[PDB]
RNA sequence: GGUGAAAUGCGCAGAUACCGGGAGGAACGCCGAUGGCGAAGGCAGCCACCUGGUCCACCCGUGACGCUGAGGCGCGAAAGCGUGGGGAGCAAACCGGAUUAGAUACCCGGGUAGUCCACGCCCUAAACGAUGCGCGCUAGGUCUCUGGGUCUCCUGGGGGCCGAAGCUAACGCGUUAAGCGCGCCGCCUGGGGAGUACGGCCGCAAGGCUGAAACUCAAAGGAAUUGACGGGGGCCCGCACAAGCGGUGGA
């Protein structure tokens, strides 16, 4: 930007479900745009968890992701000597997308042999509290306080 | 703007010079010991010429205050 | 040792530090604080997250004489300087009167090069 | 404590911060103003005393007594010397620490001279409005300090800003003249060499005053214009950086 800011991307809504986070995470998952690949890893990661622990597994998702989203984060700056990291308050998107985006990347960094079952685990773990999805969470909320002795250099 | 109200009209008529007056002394005074800017008393050229060496008269007297210290109000 | 209600906090806030020196209604040294004790090794200990923090574990070493109320005199213009005033409000202690006199010749000494 | 960050430094013989008392030196916060005064350097905490200049009013007095001044005489910031006091704080030289390729510096922690008083020297300065000194004449407008009056306004003396006429290379000056004229003074006469040398003169000394030439160069300069440029600012834009995806660099 330097003309305004940008709308954001208005997704479709989900085909099956119809949640518009259902989409941005199947997109996501995606990568070079094979998407009917990615939306076979969702639509399988639903058959896992509809039958791994038996509830709803959307409902599961939208938890997965409350519990990654991260509240404060290091907003990087410099002075005119040196450079402070920095203290800072996160955005509603900016939340949506670092939730998702963890979400992957930690099923990639998971070590089953299989796709639609390392986001299976990592959606449960997630919503559980613990799994590498929600331990970065607590770790930029902990490099929020671990390092809030400039939160007067703050934007 | 400053636009509170200059003590010259806040006052009868008095002389500059009674150094023990010290009832309307401490209103060219301020939260410090400090003589008011001229803006503030709203004194003539003379005036606060005056009103200078007055107050610095009404201090070796004990009467009115060198400084102070400060109420957070 | 002893017991005390009513004691004045007193504040110093230069630039490489804050610091903070509690006492009772005369001005006798209870305990004393300042970001340095508290951990802070150079250029850390003036931060106003120093400031804050002096007026705690010197605020709390003040508590373990039971300390109940508290007025504020401060000394300087520094770095976090009401940071700790408000870290006092934020420690548990009724906060009396907030005072400021801070050192101010009427021209006596040349300061250093460095004015 | 100190810095960009740090160490020299001070503290477990008790520092800092913190209360009460005491000594000692140096300056004078707010009022302090684009303000005052003075011939100039220069002068502000408060009191009295010994004094200088100056403006306003009434136009009462002598009756041209007036202007400027070569040389002479006196005053002259700061550092600097001399004898004797004084020494808090600041602080050349100097002692250390840090930065940097190196740092005899910029930054930090100490440090004698010295700044302070005296009494005699020194007598220079970007001593500057860079405008020597008096008088007469030439639209005004606002502001500000200070006087007098029939104080809605009139009229004296100051300090500022904008502008007539006019001057000026241009900048800018502009009833505080760099405008229009009278008097007298000192001063300039191309840059470098050079504020040196020679000589005299002054001072205890450091040095000052007065002040050249040989030779060498076609310049040295002054304002002003368009640009370029800045570790100068103000305001916009590019996937320029950030927010995101994927690679090279390795095989
Ligand atoms: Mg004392
Ligand atoms: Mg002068
Ligand atoms: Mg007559
Ligand atoms: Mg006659
Ligand atoms: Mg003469
Ligand atoms: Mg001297
Ligand atoms: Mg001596
Ligand atoms: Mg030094
Ligand atoms: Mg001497
Ligand atoms: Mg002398
Ligand atoms: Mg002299
Ligand atoms: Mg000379
Ligand atoms: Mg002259
Ligand atoms: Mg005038
Ligand atoms: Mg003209
Ligand atoms: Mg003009
Ligand atoms: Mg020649
Ligand atoms: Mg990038």
């Amino acid at each position: 930007a330097r003309r305004r800011r940008a709308e954001v991307r208005q997704l479709q809504p989900d085909l099956v479900y119809g949640d518009v986070l259902v989409t941005a995470f199947i997109n996501k998952i995606m990568r070079d745009g094979k998407k009917n690949l990615a939306a076979r890893i969702f639509y399988d990661a639903c058959k896992i968890i509809q039958e791994k622990t038996g509830q709803e597994p959307l409902k599961v998702f939208k938890q997965a992701v409350e519990n990654v989203k991260p509240r404060m984060e290091v907003r990087s700056r410099r002075v005119g000597g040196a450079n402070y990291q920095v203290p800072m308050e996160v955005s509603p998107r900016r939340q949506q997308s670092l939730a998702l985006r963890w979400l992957v990347q930690a099923a990639n960094q998971r070590p089953e042999r299989r796709a639609a079952v390392r986001i299976a685990h990592e959606l449960m773990d997630a919503a559980e509290g613990k799994g590498g999805a929600v331990k970065k969470k607590e770790d930029v909320e902990r490099m929020a306080e671990a390092n809030r002795a400039y939160a007067h250099y703050r934007w | 703007p400053s636009r509170k109200a200059k003590v010259k009209a806040t006052l009868g008529e008095f002389d500059l010079r009674d150094y023990r007056n010290v009832e309307v002394l401490k209103r060219f005074l301020s939260e410090t010991g400090k003589i008011l800017p001229r803006r503030r008393t709203g004194l003539s050229a003379k005036e606060q010429r005056i009103l200078a060496k007055t107050i610095k008269r009404a201090r070796i007297l004990g009467l009115l205050p060198f400084t102070e210290k400060l109420v957070r109000k | 040792k002893r017991q005390v209600a009513s004691g004045r906090a007193y504040i110093h806030a230069s630039y490489n530090n804050t610091i903070v020196t509690i006492t009772d209604p005369d001005g006798n040294p209870i305990t004393w604080s300042s970001g340095g004790v508290i951990g802070y090794k150079g250029s850390r200990k003036g931060t106003p997250y120093a400031a804050q923090l002096a007026a705690l574990d010197a605020a709390k070493k003040a508590m373990a004489y039971g300390m109940q109320s508290v007025d504020v005199i401060v000394r300087g213009t520094g770095a976090g300087r009401e940071q700790a005033i408000r870290a006092l409000q934020a420690s548990g202690l009724q906060v009396k009167s907030i005072v400021d006199d801070t050192p101010v010749p009427h021209n006596g000494c040349r300061p250093k090069k460095k004015f």
